[PDB]
């Protein structure tokens, strides 16, 4: 109930392509678990889906959970399409 | 308003018997064949062909309805083979 | 259930594959083609037909195999409570092919294959 | 089981716990040497007057405990 | 045939379960209002009205209940 | 056929049991509503 | 064996529309009724559509 | 087997909780309200779910 | 009353699937045309099971059909 | 563990049904769990929506 | 009561089909069950009542239907990646 | 020919809307005419689909 | 149709939109007689079940077409 | 009262093009004025207020909203009609 | 001009139609004007 | 305009509570706005309906 | 742990915001109708956000 | 209009169908004579 | 700063107006506002 | 900060619940955090599902 | 009420093609950017959304904003399906 | 009013069949698969690329014409 | 276990702690050494009167443990 922010978003040398990957995978799977557990803890306890002014927040951590997956789903799809049509050219 | 569904919808039964008869002449013909040709808009040009030409009218009922359709096809590709061999 | 659904659709896509290489209609469509070149002729018989009559005949030869799969298969004794019976069952059903399969190759190559009673998966390309 | 021998190997011996409620291990004993069914090689495990025990043996002696034990703590 | 349905099968169930309330509430209106004073025909069809308002509510939403589940199977359909 | 309902039957244990006009003409509306709302609470 | 005992209470409520235990079984017993019929068409539904979607997949 | 299901578990809850109120208004406000939400929680005990089952698919 | 009486391959397969899906499709024809059997509830799960199973038997016969004529066009172009 | 104090408070109220201080505490706790047994299953529908988009987009 | 069976049974593998067909039986014999005892659940009446064991039996069926749609899509993909080598 | 028999109860009300037992019946009839339609609509609907299918799946 | 089956309600009975009409005018007129009260009273209640009843089976038969348009696609 | 025009002959045209332009000069002028008839029908107070005219608009209402979807399905299918032959 | 609807012209009837007289007088008018309500509220929800 | 006719009416029955002929006026006044306004608010709900339904079919 | 929550919250605010009228007959029927009132309200203005998640 | 509805329901559909069939048969019964003459 | 609203500023109207004067004076203000609050929840709902 | 003199009226009517002009002030201010609520939860919802629109559309 | 209009649209001849892409997509960034903000804030203040007479505006506007956002997802999506059925082949 | 967006839209899916007949891009295909050909290439230059680059010339030429369409309409 | 003997390798061994609500730790020794299911070598390692403890031994002994454990609380 009393938070805490950090501030250091490091930088480490990519040495190719797939060392700019690995980080942009790490960097996406923590943030669509922990918001996942973070939903979850909000429900789970029982205090916080009681209240009326929480439960806008809860919708608008709901709505950017649905959109930021279903954003990074299409592109990725349209992506990999993109490289089966140049690859039977 | 059903005329007008129906006008539209009795054309395009009647340009693939259309398509039937004139496609393989584009097939023989030197300048018309798939190796000049394209696929993408080949098929725009056999539709329109065939519906600039067929005799009946248009908004008029094909008489094609449940006579006899699959030896009709072989009909009518034996006279667009045979009017290729001749063009 | 449904994963006998899923197994049956997966042969019907990969059958093409199968009747190409793992049967014996390479044996005829080989064959064929050879007395087509051994009298010189290029484009007679025009080998989409010669095809035609190598797998009417590699068809109905490979046929009574597959017909010993239907009687194995179709029937209400597959629940099996516990799941190992139940895979020697299906281990037993497709035995008839691994024997027409075991009858046609040679020895020693399926198990230098499976160096890596014999798999099925082993014995195809010694086929 | 008194009408056939079955035999298996060694490595199908199956076993398993079960907990009864309002039936005890020395009833259920003497259910067991009622009918004759009663294996001293492969005895039933637990306390002799409680409501758990353990039970090891041939997969078809350990699912016949069980499912007359499941369907005998129903009953009463 | 006059045919009849599941519907019609609750409904007249209710109207066979039932025998005369349809005309003793008739005859409680003939006796009432013959003389509109009298306390054993005031409660007479007062409590001939009183039993005529819970039938007819329990005939109706009886068919509403029937109704919806029927129409979530046909929605079910496709 | 005498037809009988239990708002029938309980006129009958006030017959069988201007005050009297007034607890009946009372008691008969207690069952008239709680016996309706039972029943619209179906839907 | 549910709509035996659906078709056995309806009738004595038929009979005896006024009694207020009985209505109120009665409304018990069909509430009940209607949450296991839905329930049933729901179940069988998906039971269909997932079927549906491998020959969907495989077409 | 003679069968009972969770809503009739709370509608005969109001049958065993009391002792003798179905005998002694026979024997008013008191039959009015326990009839009263009785019904109106059956009615809440019925919606409740409802929801759930059509979230099934 | 009620009453009940009792009693190439290819070439007797699509003759036993042609009246298989014709008495299928009738039996549901003339269970809707029948307006009391549409109305019962558990008439109407039976027949939700019976329009389920016969999409899937004329789905799983068409797709098996495309496939067993789609498996003969690469070995003879080859 | 919510159901536990759920079936604590509905069997004081069956014995007293006239007391007005508990149906008011019975309420706000029936009202309560009304409140969260459909949030639980609104938020399992979306998991499973989210979840049957990705093969519905891929497959 | 209850019972449990804490000895699980296994056996040697010496190839690479029977690996893959004990995930074929492994995969039968989940779904044979899960569309089984989800049914009992339905059929039992008592069990439908309940928002406890009503919503257990709401994620039995996600549990059922996303691991059912997961094992279709990846042999479409896994017979996709034969067919499209072998055409070239 | 259900929609005779329909069209021959609503004259009576015409004549008569305040007869309780009329409406009764009336409700009874309509409602079993709106589950027929759109069951006759909708069964119609899966045999076009599935037999735009078959097409879909060979052209 | 659907005009039909609005105009069975304006013809199955005669003139009763005026009756009511005139039966106001006699209760503006004095409105001071029981039995006028009590006339009125079972004029106008009749009033409310008849366009009610007018309103509701066009409301049912709207997405009854509604059913039927929706599922030619 | 109404019109009828009573021979509907049919004037034979050079192509269908014509016809489909003034089928739809036929009736864009006619939804268009129906889209203004009940707005200025809900717009006056007058009208709205009375039972009698509130259940035709609410008539014309179910006629505006019956029509449109009437002629777009109509329509869409007309469309998916001709590609699936235009295509190839 | 103030606009009167046909609900404006039922209360005008009622006041250019013109103790225990005049009490009844509003008694008939308090629920007429509610009818009047609830028989135009009926159509207003069918349109959606 | 309606609006102002209402707003200028409620004044006088705020100087007078008692009047009677004022509160019969008020309230059909106020209940014909609420008339009014919910069939504003249902006429434009179609008008988007048909409009999104178009798209709905094309896309 | 027995969990408390806002109706119970709001609920007990009608009981402890007096000082001893559920032990001291129309202050307490209006006292009941605003505390069955507001738990109305309070169900109904969050289930719309509940039927409103998905 | 419940009765001519539906059966311009069919109306609609079954030639819709009918002028897909006669489409695909078109399409298979020229290509099958650009194969043959291919051969 | 207290902000105020359309419902405040019509019980804004009943509340400078001034003991059967007082407590007739309760029964139409409960009528009102409880007849102009559900007036927008169905256009709220209209929304969607 | 309108949850502010939300929960800043209702500790004087729970103090003093007999008030007349305190629970008109009350029920004026509940009714409009009522109408606040649904409409801040009624905007949010266009706004994800014309975003989900688009990748319906374009997936 | 308070209005503005501007009357003479630009107009000349451009032989260069990607500048009024430009000059199109950037009118209708800004013009469904300013108006997601006054339909908020109009939600945001608590006096406009308590009158019935600014009720009927603001269902007026979510409904603008809404057929116009789908129009131009639907242009665009047959527009490049258009080109795709040409380059494939 | 309504319509017109039906016969916009129908208007929209017909579109790239209008270009594969109306246009002037039946010019620069043809010409570019003979050029093709002419130099015995089969496979090469890849003509899902040459479909692009002869499309691309014809929309370079067609803009101000169909351009004038949308300040009209 | 009294009718067979199991044999794994060492690197199959599993840790498991469980925690009783309603029985002892000396009630649950009890109820291992009475029956004949106790082993010296693998004991329990715990508080002797608590309902805490940890276990460590063949999967075989502690699935019994675990699963023996677990049903007492259900019956007291």
């Amino acid at each position: 109930i009393g938070q805490a922010v950090n501030i250091r978003s490091m930088e480490t040398d990519i040495v190719s392509l797939d060392d700019r990957l690995l980080q942009a995978f790490s960097g996406s799977a923590i943030a669509t678990a922990v918001d996942k557990q973070t939903i979850t803890n909000r429900i789970e306890d029982p205090n916080l889906v009681t209240d009326p002014k929480e439960l806008a927040i809860s919708q608008e951590m709901i709505s950017d959970y649905n959109l930021y997956v279903s954003m990074v789903s299409t592109l990725t799809r349209k992506g990999v399409g993109a490289v089966e049509t140049l690859l039977r050219s | 308003f059903y005329a007008l569904y129906f006008e539209i919808h009795h054309l395009v039964a009647s340009a693939a018997l259309g398509f039937a008869r004139v496609a393989p002449i584009f097939f023989f013909l030197p300048f018309l064949n798939s190796g000049v040709l394209s696929g993408a808009p080949r098929n725009a040009i056999i539709i329109l062909v065939a519906l600039g030409v067929w005799p009946h009218a248009l908004n008029e009922a094909p008489p094609f309805l449940s006579v006899a359709m699959i030896p009709l096809v072989l009909q009518e590709a034996a006279v667009g083979v045979m009017l290729g061999c001749l063009l | 259930n449904d994963i006998s659904l899923i197994a049956l659709l997966a042969f019907s896509t990969l059958l093409p594959f199968i009747i190409a290489s793992g049967t014996c209609f390479v044996k005829f469509s080989i064959v064929f083609v050879m007395v087509r070149n051994a009298l010189g002729l290029q484009q007679i018989p025009s080998n989409m037909t010669l095809n035609g009559v190598a797998l009417l005949l590699s068809m109905f030869v490979m046929w009574p195999i597959m017909h010993d799969a239907y009687v194995y298969f179709e029937d209400e004794d597959v629940t099996f409570n516990d799941i190992s019976s139940l895979s020697k069952h299906v281990d037993e059903g497709l035995d008839g092919y691994r024997d027409y399969l075991i009858k046609y190759s040679d020895r020693e190559l399926v198990q230098f294959f499976e160096n890596a009673k014999p798999s099925i998966f082993a014995l195809l390309p010694a086929y | 089981d008194g009408q056939a021998i079955y035999i298996y190997d060694a490595s199908e011996m199956r076993n398993a716990v079960v907990s009864l409620r309002n039936v005890s291990l020395n009833e259920f004993n003497n259910f067991l040497k009622r009918s004759g069914l009663y294996n001293k090689n492969y005895p039933l495990r637990g306390d002799n007057r409680k409501g758990t025990f353990y039970v090891s043996g041939p997969p078809v002696y350990v699912d016949m405990v069980v499912n007359a034990a499941t369907m005998m703590d129903k009953q009463n | 045939t006059p045919w009849s349905g599941y519907l019609d099968d609750v409904s007249a169930k209710f109207d066979t379960g039932v025998d005369n309330l349809q005309t003793q509430v008739t005859e409680a209106l003939d006796k009432l209002a013959a003389k509109p004073s009298d306390p054993a025909l005031l409660a007479a069809y007062q409590s001939k009205l009183s039993e005529y308002n819970l039938y007819r509510n329990a005939q109706s939403n009886t068919v509403k209940v029937f109704k919806d589940i029927d129409a979530a199977i046909i929605q079910n359909f496709r």
